[PDB]
């Protein structure tokens, strides 16, 4: 009385409730407070400065006087703003607001497995600032204060200068940010997060062109990787209430699909010519908060492993690769854009830039990682430690004396 | 050892002149 | 009023980040 | 090494053979050189 | 005009 085909159905009941049980238990973080995703800063800065209350400190409190304070982590990056980039003073300020809300959301929520990407990669070969009239790194890639900006007309002219970061973690293989300037006043800001080749993530993107300081294209995305182009339903849940949440008003499309992210856009993926300082914030906070909700998704993603037993894991690896592969050439395939902002630096040189930095993929090249995750139980054993037996004599002694005298 | 202090903090600042100064040698 | 307290927060920290950097690279990585 | 500021002028920093700056120096440090 | 003290960024809010 239950039939081969039931058991199967009952099978196929589990199987996608417990998707949906793990989806809803992601989507519930974010689904009280939207507005924490952005006005964590103020919310950190409101909490204000913690006592540092360990017994070196109370120690040195004690004694000379001087108070060790700390901070939250998105005051402390806050506080760094940019930080020590090399082009941090000749950039645009929203350019400089979206690089320091970014990079301060990698390094506060991905903490104790970011990882600098491996420097014979990118660093070695002097990627890590390109100068358009120092290409073959001459001047020790001191060429962004070493040579005046070219004149109007003059060989050289405009200028292209390119600073890049690239960084590792244990859930994402390669998190890059791109700064691009001209003198003609155009900035380019490119900041892709890729998960790596065992997870069932998305491609977190994002693209700031501006001209003379005015905003004309802004896109945020959650790329998938999937063989149907369509995200998990905690994606979707987290994208569609953010867009409710920080969009507001605006017009409803603000799509125009331009021929090239159809294949690589997802249904709530955002591309906007920004049009007033008020949609220009709306957006800025629209994708802070999806960034922020993309990397506290990944903190509980778990890898897809395959091999023996099974071979559904093995068919999503490989649309894992495929849905990666089919980003990184839909992106290779831009050359009827960004890619006119090379060619300055060469074309041999663009595609030596363009395949291996940025969109690369290989199967067989995993950058490592050092997840610590023993600097957690460093600080809370110097918040909390335990001073020995002969402390506890001690502190027995005191307590009797306090007891004894008031 | 004496001076990578100063130097982090001249590699970590921001230059003020941009953002002060508004619009021959201009 | 606190943007002098961050401007000076800022300067102490990265002179203590970058004196330490310093002599970890030459005490350690050479 | 020639694109850069003043460069065959007084005004330039002194040069090594290869046309690097003397003491490696570039145009962003804290300090000025001397010409020779 | 004291410097230092107030401006110099970009914010939505």
């Amino acid at each position: 009385p239950l039939s081969p085909e039931d058991i199967m159905r009952l099978v196929q009941q589990h199987e996608d409730v417990a998707a949906a049980a793990e989806s809803e238990q992601l989507v519930a973080q974010f689904r009280d407070d939207p507005q924490g995703l952005y006005e964590y800063v103020n919310r950190a800065y409101a909490e204000g400065p913690r006592r540092v209350t360990t017994p070196i400190s109370l120690l040195q409190e004690e004694i000379t006087g001087a108070v060790t304070e700390s901070y939250p982590a998105a005051v402390a990056n806050d506080i760094i703003g940019m930080g020590s980039w090399r082009l941090k003073d000749d950039v645009d300020p929203v350019i400089e607001f979206l690089v320091a809300r970014l990079e301060g959301c990698w390094r506060e929520i991905l903490d104790t497995d970011l990882c600098l990407y491996p420097r014979e990669k990118w660093k070695e070969q002097g990627w890590d600032l390109v100068d358009s009239m120092d290409p073959h790194q001459e001047l020790e890639g001191f060429s962004y204060a070493d040579i005046p900006d070219p004149a109007k007309g003059e060989a050289g002219y405009p200028r292209l200068q390119l600073e890049n970061r690239v960084y590792c973690s244990k859930v994402f293989r390669k998190l890059h940010v791109e700064v691009g300037l001209r003198q003609d006043g155009l900035q380019v800001l490119h900041v892709v997060v890729y998960p790596r080749y065992s997870y069932d993530m998305p491609i977190f993107g994002m693209d700031i062109v501006m001209v003379d300081g005015r905003v004309t294209l802004a896109v945020v995305d959650c790329c998938p990787v999937r063989a149907d182009l369509k995200l998990q339903p905690h994606y979707m849940e987290t994208m569609a209430l953010l867009q409710r949440t920080f969009l507001e008003g605006t017009d409803p499309a603000l799509r125009r699909i331009p021929e090239w992210g159809s294949k690589i856009f997802s249904p709530l993926a955002l591309c906007i010519t920004p049009s007033g300082p008020e949609e220009l914030a709306a957006f800025a906070k629209y994708a802070v908060a999806l960034h922020r909700a993309y990397l506290t998704m990944s903190l509980n993603a778990v890898p897809v492993v395959a091999g023996p037993g099974d071979r559904r894991e093995a068919a999503r690896l490989q649309e894992i690769q495929d849905g990666q592969k089919r980003f990184c050439d839909n992106q290779l395939v831009n050359k009827k854009t960004r890619r006119v902002l090379e060619v300055a630096m060469g074309v041999e040189w663009t595609e030596a830039y363009m395949s291996q930095l940025m969109f690369d993929f290989d199967p067989k090249y995993e950058p490592p990682y050092f997840d610590a995750s023993f600097e957690k139980l460093y600080t809370y054993f110097d918040e909390n430690p335990s001073f020995g037996e002969m402390a506890d004599e001690a502190m027995e002694l005191e307590r009797g004396a306090e007891a004894e005298r008031a | 050892l004496i001076f990578g202090g100063k130097i982090s903090q001249l590699l970590s600042s921001k230059n003020l002149v941009k953002s002060l100064k508004q619009a021959t040698h201009l | 009023k606190s943007f002098k307290k961050k401007y000076k927060d800022k300067a102490i920290i990265y002179y203590e980040v970058g004196k330490f950097v310093l002599n970890y690279f030459l005490n350690n990585q050479l | 090494r020639g694109k850069t500021w003043f460069a065959g002028t007084a005004y330039d920093a002194p040069r090594n053979a290869d046309g690097t700056f003397k003491h490696g120096w570039h145009w962003n440090m804290p300090f000025s050189v001397k010409t020779e | 005009p004291d410097p230092y003290t107030t401006g110099f960024g970009w914010d939505p809010d």
